[PDB]
């Protein structure tokens, strides 16, 4: 059977007994930087195993009125194990990721989720011509809430769901790498995202490589059961991570 | 043919650990199903990355031959050189391995056994307390006699039965090394049985349990001719040491304390000790 | 435990906080009360030294319609045992998914500074801790029991071994039988 | 008629034995055998199961 | 000329323009653990470069009345860069060291120092039959003072210099690997210490692998100069470090 | 294969002395630099004229095997055959080599050791003084029992634990040669450690020093069944003799007198004795 | 299976040995080894120094 998948990174393992295939970015597997493409001179550091492992990033609660959530990487893993320490102590970094989003419910539940990784997901402010701090869009591993109605507070990003906070039709996000979690026939989605950027390496504190979005297209529904909500969990694992430019800790 | 030169047994070391790297596939060694009654054969190499390690450890000391190859006391008794009671001047012990707790528990981990036996006797003497103790006595001598089932049994220290003509016997003198002998496999069946879930009579009546199959005989001990002006007490200890052992059908070790020498009777016991709660680890 | 058989059942409930501990124990196979009287523990108590890896197998004995995920982690020796899932997930662990296969095996690797460890373990030769935590929680449909149970099995791998035969302390007598 | 064999010792040695009695029960313990097979108690199933493959 | 030495580990370099040879433990160079000698099953982690580099461990002041100092390893480097983090996060560790002790003075100064690494330098309490805490013998990178007179406080180790706090003649420490810093003809001492222990690996928080001692055999002296003291600096660098048994941070 | 014929080890004699004549050159063997931590390798032939000498001396007696290959007392204790105090009728000694000073100092010249052990027991008895001594007692017998860590421990002379079924034991009778046994290398680590600069708990707390690694077990001794009308006192001495020894990491010999059996505690001591002045040679 | 070897004696002689027990720990002391090497403690330097040449 092809409905069972097992992934082993570092000293952690993920087993899903009911899942689809594994989308693989734009058909490119993560890999180390080549000699003929690099620019920095000094020797890089490659702490595999220590950093290439799965890290569960907290958990959200899916209610009948949920609208969606997003996380921004790699800042989401800023304080997660040796990955965070290496990112703090180095000027440059580079790594792909494997994203696994779990969500299980009985045969009598119905709903559908969209899981998508949006590279360079620039967002606009709630009030045009008004700047916002770096706290209404990323504050560690905590998830951020979309809003059904138009946002009004000037200190946070425009959370209108149907525009995805990017000024584009939400239904067109299918262009990016993605998967669907349909409670009828699925329990998890796996995405392998290679390193996508305009330069060989970049600082991980100043640049958000890509954004993860979970949007319920078909709202959750059930009847006559003792379960009131469906927990959702997100797990990530850097792959082929290498750092460079050792400096004092930020 | 001055030397045979037995070939080496070839030290059997435990399994090594093979290097393993990251994996991502449909194989799921971790997942199994105990309902089949089959114990999983996974190894640490199948769930996390491991380095290559060469193990030189060996399981030599865990063999049944070595596990049971230790002498252990199985019986001790006292008898006096001179006294008013005739029955108190000699010992008569029906052979059985259920008297002493440790050796009993060790044996009871297997249903059937087949081995040779090595028997050693330790004998010591002491002068009984009294008002007058000044006496001179030469070294004492002791006799050990083995009586297979159905043979004549002595009734007093100076009985005619002590003139063994077919019954093996040992004469021992104090101050020397302990006596010893070897005994072959003397069971009527194909193996000794520690347990026997059955009766004696064909109508399911009579004696029940392992007491039915115990017909190994008796052992008698006495002072040869010592008869002191004042009492002298002696003690004998018997040690058994299996050799060339084979075992079958292992069973779980006993948990409840023993209470009878010829029965499995016991009192219910808690499974194990307790702790504050399921999370306490201190 | 008024009923002795309860000692073999690990409770599990439908509604629990997002991260909660299921159980925890010390890894002292020959000394800890948990492993003291198991089929493995009895053998070790006849010896003084032991080495090798161990297997812990967990079987979910809930309903067929129930589902859930559990995190089982082994923490090597340290100054303090883990208190929250974030601490536990740092060490060796496996994410267990409940489905058609009702059993999962956690292989405890042999990590030690010495080739052997004492059966009568102390601070010097500690072995660590094992804990289990809710990964997602248990969900059930209508018309099912609200509680379930789990059982644990212990056994030795193929590299396990013992040394120095010693008389067990569990059995004793005061008078000749 | 003497037997020569190695004696237990990591990777860093011979002893001679002669039997004096006519009964095999008198020989010394043969504690040099180390062959063992646990599949009898661990894999008593009828159909062999591959660890990699699913149990059912 | 053989009076000039240069050592390059990781991203750090040490250059001494006036030095002796380099003592090398008991003639054994540091190396990784072999497959046929290991005992732990899981894969080790080998973060070379990140951990194999020089770390300056504070500085002491050499006065005319100084008696000596000692440091204990690896606890001395407990909070020094990624080495400390790796040691915290792992149950088992293993690594050799390269110790470099600098001390420079003009041609008109006189003095002599003994630099020695003592493996398993067990010490006795000041008052017989009295225990002491793990603070009178190691508290991080700070150096500890020997005493000329017999120690009296019961809460600290016996600091009598002539006995070395070990019950042995101080003059017999030459048996251990060592070097002399003689101001006439030397400015630094270099020692390469392999991993010495009775087991393949051990925890670095519970066991002090070896102790470093600096003892002035000939007291410092000078006359008619504006310099009042001679600073002394110690630099260490782990070599072929590998860790194992990942666990939660201590 | 009736003879193996082990090849000769080839007596290794010390270095000879080569003839040397007058010299005048730029080579300066005498001058060196101890700052390197390197001991000079000069010889008398390099500083004065010497004749040719053949040395037949050998360093056989200085090998570690021979240096440590001598039996030495490590413990002695007394126990009475009969007395009111139960604890006074038997001995219970936790095994350790730190009790007796000479053997301790000999061992403490090396950090790590690995060897087999040969143990010998010397037992003697004497009648306690008293008003009435006239008695007659046969020869006495003694039992030595070894209890690995975690095993049951007897609480009285006639306890059930004395029925060893797995614990090795020796039964000995007075008037014969001393008892003896051989013990292999029984350390959990790769070598015995005389010193241990570390703690027990992972937070640097608890026991400190070599006391942490001492888990070798216990030894118990008793009179088998002797119980005299009048007290009799016995003494036992234990002797250890390493075999097949290997040593690592030598350390300077101790200078200060020992004061504790499980610690390195000491009192400051002068480096050495004094003399009248730096020139006195008488 | 007997071993024959020389016994210690200047320049002016065989003994036979047989092992009776099955454990190598029972053998007699092997005090006939005389190989030794002091360079480990006397010359632990990295660069070899010739005695004739100057130290520095
Ligand atoms: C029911 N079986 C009886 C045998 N028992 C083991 C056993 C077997 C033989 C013996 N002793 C045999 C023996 C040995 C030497 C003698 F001199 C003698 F009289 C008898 C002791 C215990 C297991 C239970
Ligand atoms: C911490 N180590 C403990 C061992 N000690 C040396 C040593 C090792 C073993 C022994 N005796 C072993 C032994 C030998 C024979 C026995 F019967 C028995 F019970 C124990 C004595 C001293 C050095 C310091």
């Amino acid at each position: 059977s092809d409905r069972v998948r097992s992934i082993t990174l570092g000293n952690s393992t993920i087993t899903t007994q009911e899942c689809a295939n594994v989308v693989v970015g734009y058909g490119r597997w993560p890999t180390y930087l080549r000699d003929d493409e690099a620019t920095a001179e000094d020797q890089p550091t490659q702490p595999d195993v220590a950093t290439c492992r799965f890290y569960t990033l907290d958990s959200i609660k899916w209610e009948k009125g949920s609208v969606g959530w997003w996380w921004k990487f790699p800042e989401a893993l800023s304080d997660m194990g040796l990955f965070g320490q290496n990112m703090q102590y180095h000027y440059l970094g580079r790594a792909g990721y494997t994203i696994h989003v779990q969500c299980n419910a009985s045969k009598f539940h119905q709903g559908c989720l969209l899981v998508v990784c949006v590279p360079e997901a620039e967002m606009g402010g709630a009030v045009v011509g008004q700047a916002f701090s770096a706290t209404a869009m990323a504050n560690g591993d905590k998830a951020y809430e979309f809003t059904s109605a138009t946002q009004s507070d000037q200190t946070k990003v425009q959370t209108a769901i149907h525009n995805a906070g990017m000024g584009v039709g939400v239904g067109n996000l299918t262009i990016y790498p993605h998967q669907w979690i349909n409670l009828r026939t699925n329990n998890s989605a796996t995405i392998v995202m290679p390193y996508i950027n305009s330069v060989p390496m970049d600082n991980m504190f100043r640049h958000y490589n890509f954004t993860l979005m979970v949007i319920p297209f078909v709202k959750l529904d059930y009847a006559d059961t003792a379960s009131t909500y469906v927990p959702i969990t997100v797990t990530v694992a850097p792959m082929c991570a290498e750092y460079n430019g050792l400096r004092l800790a930020q | 043919g001055d030397v045979e030169e037995a070939i080496e047994r070839a030290v059997v070391h435990v399994a090594d650990t093979m290097r393993s790297g990251p994996s991502n596939s449909a194989s799921v060694p971790a997942l199994t199903a105990v309902e089949t009654g089959h114990t999983s054969q996974v190894t640490p190499s199948d769930t996390m990355q491991t380095r290559h390690v060469k193990n030189y450890h060996s399981r030599s000391e865990s063999t049944v031959e070595n596990f049971l190859g230790r002498s252990a006391c199985v019986y001790m008794e006292e008898y006096k050189t001179t006294d008013n009671d005739v029955n108190k001047k000699f010992v008569a012990w029906p052979i059985n391995t259920k008297q002493m707790v440790q050796m009993r528990r060790k044996l009871e981990m297997f249903t059937y056994l087949r081995f040779d036996m090595e028997v050693t006797f330790v004998i010591t003497s002491r002068q009984d307390p009294g008002t007058t103790l000044a006496q001179d006595m030469p070294v004492l001598t002791h006799q050990i006699m083995y009586v297979p089932p159905g043979g004549p049994i002595p009734a007093k220290v100076d009985d005619y039965a002590w003139q063994t003509s077919t019954n093996p016997s040992i004469f021992w003198t104090e101050g020397n090394a302990p006596a010893r002998m070897s005994i072959p496999f003397i069971s009527i069946g194909n193996a000794y049985s520690n347990f026997y879930d059955g009766w004696s009579n064909f109508d399911q009546r009579g004696s029940y349990g392992y007491n039915t199959l115990n017909n190994l005989g008796h052992i008698y001990v006495r002072h040869v001719s010592g008869s002191s002006p004042h009492p002298i007490t002696s003690t004998i200890r018997v040690y058994f040491k299996p050799k060339h052992t084979r075992a079958w059908v292992p069973r779980p070790p006993r948990l409840c304390q023993y209470k009878k020498a010829f029965s499995v009777d016991f009192t219910p016991t808690p499974i194990t000790d307790t702790r504050k709660d399921i999370n306490t680890v201190t | 435990t008024t009923d002795q058989m309860e000692m073999f059942r690990i409770p599990v409930t439908i509604n629990a906080p997002l991260q909660q501990q299921v159980f925890g124990l010390r890894l002292q196979p020959g000394l800890d009360s948990v492993f003291k009287h198991t089929l493995l523990g009895e053998i070790l108590n006849y010896y003084a030294h032991w080495s090798g890896s161990m297997k812990l197998t967990f079987v979910f004995c809930g309903s067929a319609m129930a589902t859930g995920k559990f995190l089982i982690a082994y923490s090597p020796p340290g100054a303090n045992p883990p208190k929250t899932r974030k601490d536990a997930m740092l060490g060796t662990h496996i994410i267990w998914d409940i489905g058609l296969q009702s059993s999962c095996v956690l292989c405890v690797p042999w990590i030690s500074q010495t080739h052997y460890r004492l059966v009568q373990q102390d601070e010097y030769t500690s072995a660590g801790y094992v804990t289990c935590w809710y990964q997602t929680g248990m969900i059930v449909p209508p018309g099912t029991p609200n509680s379930s149970s789990i059982m644990c099995f212990a056994s030795a791998c193929n590299d396990f071994s013992v040394r120095m035969l010693r008389d067990t302390p569990f059995i004793s007598q005061d008078n000749k039988l | 008629g003497a037997q020569v064999s190695t004696q237990k010792t990591a990777h860093e040695i011979h002893y001679t034995n002669i039997n004096y009695y006519k009964d095999a029960a008198s020989n010394s313990a043969n504690r040099q055998d180390f062959t063992q097979d646990p599949s009898k108690f661990t894999e008593p199933v009828k159909d062999v199961m591959i660890k990699s493959l699913p149990a059912l």
